[PDB]
């Protein structure tokens, strides 16, 4: 179990760590988060109490370095930094733990939620969607746009998601116009899976990362990407059975975790009604369809 | 964006554009089978592709063999239309290619957009105008070439005959739209109006009769009366 210490907490802020959130008061004696499970990526995220504009946060993996948080009063944000001095870091952490100045990561033993949301998410792939090679953690915020969005300035502040566009020469083989537009299997299996992602694990990793950025930061371009990656599978007549079963599990846990009061802004009615009720895969997502109908029947 | 009454003069500017109407591509008669079920029999159709500035009509005849063994024909018909329009564009010299293609039905937008991906600079537009181009098969010479076709064929016409020698393309299009709306609302009466006087004939190389300017005014008035007459019969006004 690893630790992200904080130098201090000089401004009042709501701090998220994965699916949990808690409030820290201005100058309250808070020195970080302990007991972070090893083996998963994690995100530590922030919304200032005096300006809820800009949610921002960090993707990190404690196996890749010793990370800590320090407020910068110039740039006006809790900045994540790597500590290269290991014995300094261990000594800092041990003292904060002894003084019980840290929150413990609240993981319930039965609870696989975070695993289920990040099953295919790897730091190395996050570091390619968000490019800052100098740093071992990734910084994301509510306002960052995507490469596709910039087709319709510092490179690290753009999300390099894989561009998906159903009316594009990449998606449509000359001479198979109707076939490829009404059945996206070519675009899914040959162009995207075989050609770009290499395997379904990397595709699902990007889909899960897009969802989490949409949920945790309200990042609109990430929400667009999440839905596009769902629609691409649902609109393909030929999808490996293991991919369909895994997609159903992925989406179930995403819909289960989504805050009920954000469903209006985080869920696209057209995509979900098409995917669940009209698409080739309308009968292949039993768990997702059941939770959607019981939790968000208005949308449908 | 969409083409409506606010931007009607745009049809007659110097930017090449084509209307595409697909309402006569897939045509059927519905009938009973020996067992008392219902079946369809396709008949020859046509794509109506019109330059409203010049009158040039690219009439692609859709022979019933293109439907043999296919499913979901009403959907296929939209994609076949888009394939043939794309092939037509590619066959034209660059300086003759349209800058815009206006589809008369919004269901043609995605099929045509996908087929024209290679032409990112050609705008594909819908229209809010309700244009009576479905009545094209009420023009006898057009219906005749479609029904006689034994294979796919493209035939080029000028739908304005020689009218542009005397009137503008705005006035020519308005005449055409009035004639077609009349033929669509009451075909028998419209044809009676157009052919009642045996002394006015249709030249071999034309589609409509050889009316003088003053006779066109009478004809046009008789067509408006027909449209109003049928509107009263329809709504009991
Ligand atoms: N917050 C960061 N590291 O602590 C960071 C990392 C990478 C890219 N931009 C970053 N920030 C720097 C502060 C201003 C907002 C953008």
């Amino acid at each position: 179990m690893n630790t992200v210490p904080f130098t201090s907490a000089p401004i009042e802020v709501t701090i998220g760590i994965d699916q949990y959130s808690f409030n820290v008061k201005e100058n309250q004696p808070f020195h970080g988060i302990k007991d972070i499970p090893i083996g998963h990526v994690h995100v530590i995220h922030f919304q200032h109490a005096d300006n809820s504009s800009m949610r921002y946060g960090y993707w990190f993996d404690c196996r890749m370095g010793n990370f800590y948080i320090q407020y910068d009063p110039k740039d006006g944000l809790y900045k994540m930094m790597e500590e290269r001095d290991g014995a300094k870091f261990e000594n800092i952490v041990h003292n904060f733990k002894e003084r019980q100045m840290m929150v413990s990561y609240p993981k319930i033993d039965e609870d696989d939620t975070w695993y289920n949301l990040t099953e295919f998410v790897q730091m190395d792939k996050i570091r390619k969607i968000v490019r800052k090679d100098e740093n071992q953690f990734s910084y994301v915020d509510s306002s960052m746009t995507t490469v596709q969005e910039n087709e319709l300035s510092d490179p690290a502040h753009s999300l390099n998601y894989t561009v998906i566009n159903f009316k594009s020469r990449e998606a449509i083989r000359p001479g198979h116009e109707m076939e490829d537009f009404l059945d996206k299997s070519y675009y899914l299996n040959t162009v995207m899976l075989q050609g770009i992602f290499k395997n379904s694990s990397n595709y699902f990793g990007e889909l899960q990362f897009a969802f989490l950025n949409a949920m945790f930061f309200g990042n609109y371009g990430s929400s667009l990407q999440w839905h596009a990656m769902i629609e691409l599978i649902c609109s393909s007549a030929t999808v490996p059975k293991h991919m369909l079963d895994k997609l159903d599990e992925i989406l179930y846990y995403q819909i289960k975790t989504l805050p009920e009061q954000y469903s209006d802004i985080l869920l696209n009615e057209r995509v979900w009604n098409i995917c669940l009720y009209s698409s080739f895969q309308k009968n292949s997502l039993h768990n997702t369809e059941k939770i959607m109908e019981n939790k968000y029947p208005e949308l449908l | 964006g969409a083409m409506n009454s606010s931007n009607y003069a745009e049809l007659f500017n110097n930017d090449i554009k084509l209307f595409v109407d697909d309402t006569n591509v897939y045509r059927v008669t519905v009938h009973k089978t020996f067992e008392g079920n219902v079946a369809t029999k396709a008949i020859n159709g046509c794509i109506f592709t019109l330059n409203p500035k010049t009158g040039h009509l690219f009439l692609k005849i859709i022979h019933t063999s293109v439907w043999a063994g296919q499913k979901r024909l009403s959907q296929l018909a939209k994609w076949k239309t888009a394939e043939e329009v794309s092939a037509l564009v590619r066959s034209l010299p660059k300086e003759e290619q349209p800058k815009q293609i206006i589809v008369t039905r919004k269901a043609m937008l995605d099929p045509l957009e996908v087929h024209m991906l290679d032409f990112p600079n050609i705008a594909i537009r819908p229209t809010e105008l309700r244009l009576p181009f479905s009545a094209a098969m009420s023009i006898d010479k057009l219906s005749d070439v479609v029904m006689k076709a034994t294979e796919p064929q493209m035939v080029l016409f000028n739908i304005y005959d020689d009218w542009l020698d005397r009137i503008s393309s705005y006035t020519a299009f308005s005449r055409l739209t009035l004639l077609l709306r009349a033929l669509k609302t009451n075909e028998e009466s419209a044809k009676m109006i157009l052919l009642s006087d045996p002394t006015i004939t249709i030249k071999s190389y034309h589609l409509w009769p050889s009316f003088t300017d003053e006779q066109w005014i009478t004809i046009e008035s008789q067509m408006r009366d027909l449209i109003l007459t049928e509107y009263g019969r329809k709504y009991n006004v």
